[PDB]
């Protein structure tokens, strides 16, 4: 017997309550780092690890500009949110 | 064994649920660079062995109807599940193309006692949505 | 510059909207689980890792029983809320 | 370097927060094996070389007073901070002996750009308590 609310891993794209950048030509910030970072690991690390990749880059290598005052110099941090309750290897 | 098994017939199935275009009624604009993802996110998993399906542009009442019928198909022979939202949305709620749909709601169709071809299995869900209007001004 | 919401880690004793078990006399589930998994794995784990095994053990190993209906045979998940940049090992 | 800096003169504070007994206008019973816990944890954590600091039965204020008063202090040399929270609670909300306290209000104490000496460095929040009155029933 297991809970009923186990095994789900939801990957958000930013944090409770804040607003998320997508990019018009680029894409959304969130998804084009997680698809890179799948590129280049899915072969070789812990799905958690992967994520905690996708974690630094939007931190690290992203930041809005606009002409409006409010919407420049923002930033993002993704949120993830595991009920795992094993290790997730796609190999 | 303290990782999930994956290797069973087939990686399992991975539905996009892309939403670009929103009714009039709903006042919300286009997200230009959606579709970006839409294929970015369809490559990197059809290389990970997923059965990739997109969807474009549903309204709320579709996707629930979705979700519900892809939880009635039998994921016996299938080692996760994957579902990524690509919306507007506040926390704890997606719109579709035409008003919110609290998450809780489609989510609740994949857990252990709804969803027994899954359970003991790995549902991710990747959502690209806002969770609120908060910005984040950054430090040092 | 990075989030100001970032690097933040939120260890949960149970998912959103539930309940939390509790022990008279070993103390809660969700304690004692993440104490003995640290005792073993905190030299060896990075702790995203240790908190998945914590995460099995309360799903796994633990039922309520009770006289009255309502609060018998419960279960819980645990809920692992990370916005961390990177790794972390206690070593 | 995609690991945190662990090796700072001391690994950080633990702060504790074990509140056992509410207030009779609260509607809380004991916590009873509360104490089960926060000695454990204690113990756990000396271990780890955190220097751990127990508080018991605090009120929502002496637990907001205490937060900003430990975020105001010097961590430039310890490398990380550790926060257990043992009590009553809901969603978003953990209670102090007279009452209810929302997570947000206590957690933005230590914010990248409200605690300088903790920016980019790990900051956990271990938290026993009730998130609602959902029960899990299991399955298989
Ligand atoms: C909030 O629900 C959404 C989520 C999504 O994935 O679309 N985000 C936006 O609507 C969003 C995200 N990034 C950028 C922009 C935006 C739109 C207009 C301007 C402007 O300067 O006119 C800036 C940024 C919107
Ligand atoms: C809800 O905020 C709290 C969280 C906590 O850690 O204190 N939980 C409880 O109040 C709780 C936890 N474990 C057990 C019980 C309880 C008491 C009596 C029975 C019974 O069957 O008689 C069941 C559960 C309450």
């Amino acid at each position: 017997k297991i809970p009923v609310e186990a095994d789900f891993l939801y990957a958000y794209s930013t944090a409770p309550g804040y607003y998320s950048w997508r990019n018009s030509k680029d894409g959304s910030w969130f998804i084009q780092s997680l698809c890179a970072m799948l590129k280049q690991y899915a072969d070789k690390l812990e799905f958690m690890h992967i994520l905690t990749r996708v974690n630094r880059k939007v931190a690290t290598e992203f930041e809005s500009f606009s002409f409006d005052a409010t919407f420049h110099a923002k930033k993002q941090i993704p949120c993830i949110v595991s009920m795992l309750t094993k290790e997730l290897y796609f190999y | 064994d303290n990782s999930y098994k994956m290797d069973y017939p087939e990686m399992g199935l991975c539905i996009i649920i892309n939403n670009k275009n929103f009714h009039k009624s709903t006042g919300m604009t286009s997200r230009s660079g959606t579709d970006v993802d839409a294929a970015n996110l369809r490559e990197t998993f059809r290389n990970l062995k997923y059965e990739v399906r997109n969807k474009n542009d549903l309204t709320r009442e579709e996707i629930v109807e979705l979700m519900r019928d892809v939880s009635k198909e039998d994921h016996s022979k299938r080692s996760s599940f994957v579902c990524v939202l690509l919306s507007h949305g506040e926390e704890g709620i997606i719109f579709g193309t035409n008003g919110p749909v609290d998450l809780k709601k489609i989510t609740n169709f994949f857990r252990g006692d709804r969803c027994r071809s899954l359970t003991g299995k790995p549902k991710l869900f990747i959502i690209q949505a806002c969770r609120g209007t908060e910005l984040d001004c950054g430090i040092e």
